[PDB]
């Protein structure tokens, strides 16, 4: 009725969708961004890729959408679908690995005045720093910049909307844990050109990694091996009868250490941990190495151990006596006096190396835990 | 020119013909539609999860009464082409195997006969969830059932009436195609108060299993078994190889364990039955047991596992004395038990070893029955 | 200012698929350039890569220089993809995957008819890295790209620095490094005998890699391994009799470890590229380790066995003593370890040589290409 | 004829494609949603991912499509492609982990006075909380919330069929699991203005008994060699060395087992239960075998004149046999017996315990099938 | 000017592209096709997949494209957009694993006459036999047929154009080498139907495969494992005192190659070959087993080598004489003589079955080499 058909048709005719609500040569189209990650689905620190939930709150005004009693008078605020709207080519700077998912053909709301919001339920593919400094106990801050993609601060400008945590909807299924995250605004003008360039939202993800299951399995076969090597020390000094017997273990155990290496480097390759983490294992594991080789070479270190009728009796007794000598010689080879030395020599070494391994372990755990 | 401009303007396919309207001469019984199924290839089989990726020639036929042409259409050329959007196309749904939309068997070039009859038949790369069940492994290897037809229309808007499966069975499959029957039908159901959509029901009864896993897998068993078999022959020829004999247990043991490990791996990739999987692991355990037996049986026994006259009598004393020790050991040796051991190892290997291929047969006979 | 009429005027005559070619004998002036921003996948064994390229596209078409209502209004215009001549880009030698987000994006029409456009593109390509690129001397990645549509007698591409870079935004998480990026603008005439040249864009990228992590995983194990065998070698002189087999247990253990290595890193080179030089020293320094190793057992294999009534009976017993002595004497002339002791120093210096031959040469294959 | 062209025409003349079968802001269009499940194909019980297939039966009324003589009274039922009605761009609050296949753009069944029937089967990528709690016998339940991803319940009301319909209504026979019941409850969280999603409960039971069987054999068969290594001491004391061979062997075996367990839960993990205590059972055989190894170690050794010669002979032999007789006193077999029966207590106690826990685990936490 | 608008307008009205230039009831549409293959980026012998590029040189004629001074006169040869063309659904009969890529949206060659060509730089994935007989030394010829898809002879016809090799641009980085490539034409009518069916181009790729990597490592462990077997035989002569030691190396050996066959199955099923090959390794190596079977069984083959004062002097030397003839007994069995026949018996037999392995191996390559 009330100019019913005349209302609706007029609107269609003189209105070009593609036109950008440019208002004189100035303020650019003022458009603000506001991301609220509802939640995260999955991440790969190794490949620094994340699939996340984002509701993008996009705001801007088109004074061409203002109305009178025949549009606003009809029903204050209403639902108009996107299409007709000029969609900022939003883009995560050093990220952007994937298209915005569910950004397309959604709707928006127009007020009696004009103000419009476009907030389609997104979830997409991301790309943020993790560097080999993300899995640390001391984390790294995922630097993520967002802003207008192909338009300049003269044609348009993307601005921020508010502060909010990243652990606000951080995934509890993540193999990592959050410290804090902040985001502040910025305008990037380049010494290149004397012009005034796009605006941007810079995310900073500060989170520290490593789920604790890993922790237990690995350090315990170490104190495990510690005891066998501990036995590697005590077994010899309290019984050199099974030196070779331990030859076996030395084989079974470094190979155990070798195969643990396949498993944890793929972990290494599975998750990017700051290499300086690797040196822990480096000297630790390798002392199992230098100590053995010496301990067991030393274990090994030892030469071979690892009237007339009366005279008859004395030529015979003399035979038993110098072989008597001989027996004592090889025993004069494998002494039990210094195998005790190596026992405390290295156990203090191990309690040193060990407590030294615990050192930096404990130390930056004095930093991380904080 | 024979009324051609005018006539195809008469048909205007899209404009004059109702493509959104199916010419079933209005509400009646149905448009006589017929489907033809010909597999062009089977590329992948997954026995474990009852899923198959296979190609089919979707041969389709139905008479387009508004399609009938005249001289400058019909007779001008008693056969011509017209795209999908300008040809009515049945909405053939792979009834129980289309849980994976059809590809390039979709909106493709169709064949236009002269008196309305039309012919559309392109290629279908599809995925299916055929009746594998954990019964698609016994020797019959079940019967894979599939139904094809025009999904949308019913018994008063569509009637589809009705080729071997091995006609294009893939030769790189780990199975064997024994038969493939084809018979159409139509059917209503309980909640529906009317009959509808007719369909192409095609059962594929197949079979599979390698004659290769048998090769390298039983191979080690008679080889390994001879080790455990020799194990008991070797306790005689030289049981003194105690530690070294022990080494072999570790070694025949680690061999045994991951051999079984490779077994489930290929297993998960294949739903294996409980009947067969036990004979494998049951018998390697037979040796595993006898390896443990090997243990004890090999280390089981408690031990085998006048002045001048005065002085030498001392020695004859020390003589005899430890001769008692020496012998306390052969008491344990237990050697007249030797042959019986390896004889009662032979007998059982024969019993069980036979029991298996005995069972192999007692189930090998009835299928061949 | 005829703003409406002008727009409506040209759109009347506005021509889509026709190039802004003054006439037909001198082509149009097309500008292009690429700034790397992402080198996503380096599969050198197959010679392929994925990069987010800034496709700087530029050309001229005054078919739309405007008046006061559009040129003067703003010397800058952002008009839709589908609305002007667009270079369907691709890398002759590389692009093996149609560009992604490299097209259909807002272009730029200044006021005089200058056209600027720059979409980001993730795409696949195939540069060199053909049985070389793993050295220390690097194979220059040569990618030439051009429109794959028309040929230079109508189209002409331009470029700039051919001296200045790929490391401009070369990824820091790459297992490699770049040292120079040269680029030339050229005509079309290849080995295949094609004429009517369509100019293209050459992309040189001589880059370095090899930042070994596996190096010392390889270097310490081998030393531990060498020592282990040198244990096998010197440990015998120290070790007891129950050590011949002791040594054997090590061979078993030594190569269990060996081919396990042979299985580990061979995998390495298949998933990534390949090259034989570094490969030669390992397996053959490895085969020599094996060689003198089994040689050792063949060495601890070599040697023959080391692998009145009163007096008549006193006579004969004094014989078993001398008799068996002759026997233990056997042991003597047989196990007088000249070969063994010397075998230690044999492998020792041979060790030093194999090592020097290798690490000295590794010194060279890092020092010539240094 | 009866105004057929007329009706027909007017309808398509006035009919609106993109409009909602309701009049203004009110009770809206009461759409019927009800899916008869086909079957399910993959349960990623580990990440809580669900790919199933069912029918999307939708149905409401288009009093805008009521026909007349020929299409209404002529043929009360006629098929017509959707594309012309508001379609629940339904997403699943937890699930809907991906797009629709055979869900939208398909024909529909339109009745005479406006009823609309659309029955499409589809595959849908979902994600329900089957969490790492999909293996306890007490299992758990999940929330499956379906609903549109641009619409807010304001211009339509959603309504269900049964809530007991069950999910085993089309449970996959191919499932290594089983089901007890499927609850269906209509929801409108007030955290959003938009009335929305419906929660569907999975009181799932997944009992695939296949390899834990030969897992038992290790525990017990390994025990065979275990009880054996604990039995071998007073069986063949010389077990002394061979014993250590056993544990190398025993430990490598269990460590390989360690190898298959992490990579197998890698796709279907839940509570540790089984692993929790077999982990203890592990540690148990592990340490028991190692302290018995220390049981093995604890032994510092084990691990006239005429007549004078005679006399010197009398003393030689006797004197040292006591010495080696001392070794007897030292390595007697008291411990072996006592701890081989402490072995009796330990292994049969810790044995009947997880035996029990396991016992308690399958029967006790079984009835919460609700 | 020159009938400017009149010439391009008339062309669009009475011109059609859906249609094919059918000329009376005869030879079909004269289609000229050919392969111009210049790169083979990726292929897998195992899955017999080939993603290469071949510009589809098509050549045929349409009189309707003939012109006068107002199109020919304009500029002799003019290139029209492909759209105007009826494009055949060409496809790889037993291949076609992938869409041709880069053919759409391209340029078409038109002549004053009508001649037309369009060589598209088509890249696509293929699927042709390689079977297990792909990579031998004697090759297989992959049968690749190509021709119209859904069109029968009664409407379109294609024919070869020229012979050109496959090695003309074959991959020098291929794990294979070519010998010859032939392509002849034909028309296939089927006994099914009395009709005259499609035409097609059948390519046959004749080329031998297999790098030598797998080769070097199959034979090294073989000779090396034959060294330990050789040791196997020689040791009992030079160190039978280590028969057990021998046992250890057989657990060693055995596990190693049993593990060698693990590699085989992975590699073989990971890279295709005709089974007849592994047959070589099969028995040859089961031969080391069959032989160690007998040889060490034989090695362990042997029972256990695997006055009155004057009186006791006699009871005593008696004690000694009894045992002495007894020790003679165990040596009575280890005669050190048959040990030399067994290594020589088998050394020759392995030199012979090795030479046998060597035989068919070289015979087969005296067949391949050809």
């Amino acid at each position: 009725s009330e100019h019913e058909t005349r209302l609706v048709a007029n609107l269609l005719e003189n209105y070009n969708k593609v036109i950008r609500p440019v208002e004189h040569h100035t303020h650019f189209v003022d458009i603000t961004v506001g991301l609220q990650l509802i939640q995260l689905i999955n991440v790969d620190e190794v490949n620094q890729i994340v699939e996340t939930n984002v509701r993008l709150r996009q705001q801007w005004i088109d004074v061409r959408l203002r109305w009178n009693p025949a549009d606003y008078g009809g029903i204050k605020k209403i639902r108009l679908p996107s299409d007709d709207v000029w969609l900022p080519d939003l883009v995560l700077y050093n990220n952007a690995d994937g298209d915005f998912a569910i950004v397309h053909m959604t709707k928006l709301l127009l007020d009696y005045t004009g103000k419009i919001m476009w907030t389609p339920p997104a979830i997409f593919k991301s790309y943020c720093e993790i560097i080999v400094t993300h899995f640390p106990f001391d984390q790294q801050n995922c630097t993520m910049k967002l802003g207008i993609w192909t338009y300049d601060g003269t044609k348009v400008s993307i601005s921020p909307e508010s502060d909010r945590p990243d652990l606000s909807t951080f995934m509890e299924s993540g193999e990592w844990v959050m410290k804090d995250y902040r985001g502040w605004k910025h305008w990037v003008y380049y010494t290149c050109c004397p012009d005034t360039p796009y605006l941007d939202i810079t995310y900073h993800f500060i989170m520290q990694r490593i789920p604790l299951y890993f922790v237990v399995n690995v350090i315990i076969p170490c104190l495990l091996f510690s005891f066998l090597t501990v036995l590697v020390f005590y077994l010899p000094t309290d019984s050199g009868e099974k030196m070779t017997l331990s030859i076996s273990v030395l084989l079974s155990l470094t190979v155990f250490l070798l195969v643990i290496v396949e498993l944890i480097p793929s972990t290494s390759s599975a998750v990017p941990l700051i290499g300086k983490y690797m040196l822990f294992t480096m000297i630790f594991v390798i002392s199992s190495i230098i100590v053995t080789v010496v301990v067991i070479n030393t274990h090994h270190r030892s030469p071979s151990t690892h009237s007339a009728i009366e005279g008859v009796k004395y030529i015979a007794e003399h035979m038993k006596s110098d072989e008597e000598s001989s027996n004592a010689a090889e025993e004069w080879k494998y002494v039990a006096m210094v195998i005790d030395h190596i026992l405390l020599c290295v156990f203090m070494l191990i309690c040193i190396i060990g407590t030294v391994s615990v050192f930096a372990g404990r130390l930056i755990e004095l930093s991380q835990e904080g | 020119v024979n009324e051609e401009e005018r006539l195809i303007n008469d048909l205007l396919i899209v404009n004059k013909y109702n493509k959104h309207v199916r010419p079933v001469k209005h509400n009646n019984e149905v448009v006589n539609i017929a489907l033809s199924l010909t597999l062009s290839n089977l590329i992948s089989l997954k026995e474990t999860d009852e899923t198959l990726t296979t190609n089919v020639w979707m041969d389709h036929a139905w008479y387009d009464h508004r399609l009938t042409w005249n001289a400058s259409e019909y007779s001008d050329i008693s056969i011509l082409r017209l795209r999908p959007e300008l040809i009515w196309i049945p909405d053939i749904v792979l009834q129980n195997n289309n849980d994976g939309q059809y590809n390039v068997a979709y909106f493709c070039n169709v064949l236009v006969r002269p008196n309305g009859y039309v012919t559309w038949l392109p290629p279908a790369i599809f995925r299916s969830s055929c009746p594998i069940n954990v019964l698609y492994f016994p020797f019959d290897w079940q019967n894979c059932s599939l139904k094809f037809t025009a999904l949308n229309y019913n018994a008063n808007e569509i009637s589809m009436d009705l080729i071997i499966d091995p006609e294009a069975f893939t030769e790189n499959g780990e199975w064997e195609i024994i038969h493939k029957p084809a018979k159409k039908n139509i059917y209503g159901d309980k909640f529906p108060n009317g009959t509808n959509y007719q369909d192409v029901t095609f059962y594929l009864i197949i079979r599979r299993k390698p004659l290769f896993y048998v090769i390298n897998f039983i191979t080690p068993c008679v080889l390994i078994s001879f080790l455990a078999a020799l194990a008991f022959y070797l306790p005689a020829e030289s049981g003194e190889k105690m530690s070294t004999a022990i080494c072999v247990l570790l070694a025949q043991a680690v061999f045994l364990l991951l051999t079984s490990q490779r077994l489930p791996e290929t297993a998960l990739a294949v739903p294996l039955i409980g009947k067969y999987l036990m004979f494998i692991m049951s018998l390697v355990t037979g040796v595993v047991v006898n390896c443990g037996i090997v243990l004890n049986f090999h280390f089981r026994t408690p031990s085998t596992h006048s002045g001048i006259d005065s002085t030498n009598y001392i020695v004859k004393q020390i003589k005899e004395k430890n001769a008692y020790d020496e012998e306390v050991g052969n008491w344990n040796l237990v050697g007249q038990t030797i042959d019986r051991l390896s004889m009662f190892i032979i007998t059982p290997v024969m019993v069980l070893g036979t029991i298996f291929i005995f069972v192999m047969g007692n189930f090998n006979r009835p299928p061949a029955k | 200012n005829e703003e409406g009429r002008l727009i409506e005027k040209l759109l009347g005559d506005y021509d889509k698929r026709i190039k802004p070619a003054k006439t037909l004998d001198h082509v149009i002036d097309v500008t292009l350039k690429l700034t790397l921003t992402n080198l996503i996948s380096l599969n050198e064994k197959e010679e392929a890569l994925t990069t987010n390229v800034w496709i700087e596209i530029q050309w001229n078409d005054y078919r739309l220089s405007w008046n006061t209502s559009e040129y003067e209004g703003i010397d800058l215009v952002r008009i839709p993809s589908e609305l002007l001549w667009l270079p369907d880009v691709v890398l002759e030698n590389n692009v093996d995957g149609q560009f992604e987000v490299a097209y259909y994006a807002n272009v730029l029409v200044y006021n005089d008819g200058s056209m600027y456009w720059l979409p980001p593109a993730i795409y696949r390509s195939t540069c060199p890295i053909a049985v070389t690129y793993f050295p220390f001397d690097w194979q220059n990645c040569s990618l030439v790209f051009r429109s794959q549509t028309y040929n230079a007698h109508e189209v002409n591409l331009q470029l700039s620095a051919e001296e200045g870079i790929d490391p401009e935004d070369f990824t820091e998480n790459g297992e490699w490094t770049i040292r120079h990026r040269p680029a030339k603008k050229n005509y079309n005439w290849q080995l295949t005998k094609d004429d009517i040249d369509f100019q293209e864009i050459i992309f040189f990228l001589i880059i370095q890699r090899k930042p070994l992590f596996y190096i010392i995983n390889i270097i310490a194990p081998c030393v531990l391994i060498s020592s282990l065998v040198v244990l096998v070698y010197f440990l015998p002189a120290q070790a007891g009799g129950q050590k011949c087999t002791l040594s054997i247990s090590v061979l078993l253990a030594q190569t269990i470890f060996l081919f396990l290595i042979a299985q580990k890193v061979p995998e390495t080179s298949l998933n990534v590229p390949l090259i034989g030089k570094y490969l030669i020293f390992v397996m053959f320094v490895s085969l020599v380790i094996v060689t003198n190793c089994v040689i050792v057992l063949n060495v601890s294999l070599r040697t023959p066995n080391t692998h009145s009534c009163v007096e008549a009976c006193n006579f004969i017993a004094k014989s078993t003593k001398e008799q068996n002595d002759s026997g233990s004497e056997n042991e003597n002339w047989v196990l007088i370890g000249k070969v063994i002791d010397k075998a230690c120093f044999w492998i020792a210096l041979l060790l030093f040589s194999l090592g020097t031959l290798a690490i000295f040469l590794t010194g060279h294959l890092n020092q010539v290409p240094e | 004829s009866v105004m057929e062209d007329t009706l027909l025409s007017v309808l398509f003349e006035n009919y609106n494609p993109k409009v909602r079968p309701s009049q203004t802001v009110g009770d809206k269009v009461t759409v019927r949603v009800g899916l008869t499940l086909t079957s399910l194909l993959i349960l990623n019980e580990k990440n809580e991912e669900m790919t199933t297939s069912v029918f999307l039966n939708l149905a409401w009324t288009d009093y805008r499509l009521q026909w007349d003589p020929a299409a209404y009274e002529g043929i009360k039922d006629l098929s017509i492609p959707s594309d012309d009605v508001w379609q629940p761009d339904i997403v699943l609050m937890n699930n809907n982990d991906g797009s629709f296949e055979i869900t939208l753009h398909v024909n529909v069944l339109v009745q005479h006075t406006g009823a609309v029937s659309w029955h499409p089967s589809a595959i849908y990528r979902s994600s329900c909380t089957i969490k790492v709690m999909y293996f306890p016998f007490d299992w758990q339940n999940c929330t499956m919330v379906f609903k549109s991803y641009t619409y807010d319940t304001s211009e339509v009301i959603l309504q269900h069929a049964l809530d007991a319909m069950i999910n085993q209504d089309a449970f996959t026979e191919n499932g290594q699991w089983s089901i007890e019941h499927k609850p269906s409850r209509k929801n409108w969280r007030s955290d959003d203005p938009s009335y929305e999603d419906v929660t569907f409960y999975l009181i799932i039971q997944r009992k695939p008994l296949f390899y834990i069987v030969y897992t038992i054999v290790p525990c017990i068969l390994i025990s065979i060699l275990a009880i054996l290594v604990f039995y071998l001491p007073p069986d063949a004391g010389e077990k002394m060395s061979l014993s250590i061979s056993a544990l190398l062997a025993l430990t490598v075996f269990l460590l390989l087992l360690a190898d298959k367990v992490p990579e197998t839960s890698l796709s279907v993990p839940i509570i540790i239960s089984y692993l929790m205590f077999i982990m203890i059972l592990v540690a148990f055989s592990v340490i028991l075998s190692v302290v018995v190894l220390n049981l093995h170690h604890r032994s510092p050794n084990t691990h006239e004149a005429v007549e004078a010669i005679k006399y010197i002979a009398e003393q030689l032999e006797s004197a040292s046999e006591f010495d080696d007789l001392k070794k007897d006193w030292q390595y007697v077999a008291m411990v072996a017996d006592r701890l081989f029966l402490y072995i009796f207590i330990t292994m049969c106690s810790i044995g009947t315990f997880s035996i029990f826990l396991d016992a308690s685990h399958n029967v006790p936490p079984d009835n919460p099938f609700a």
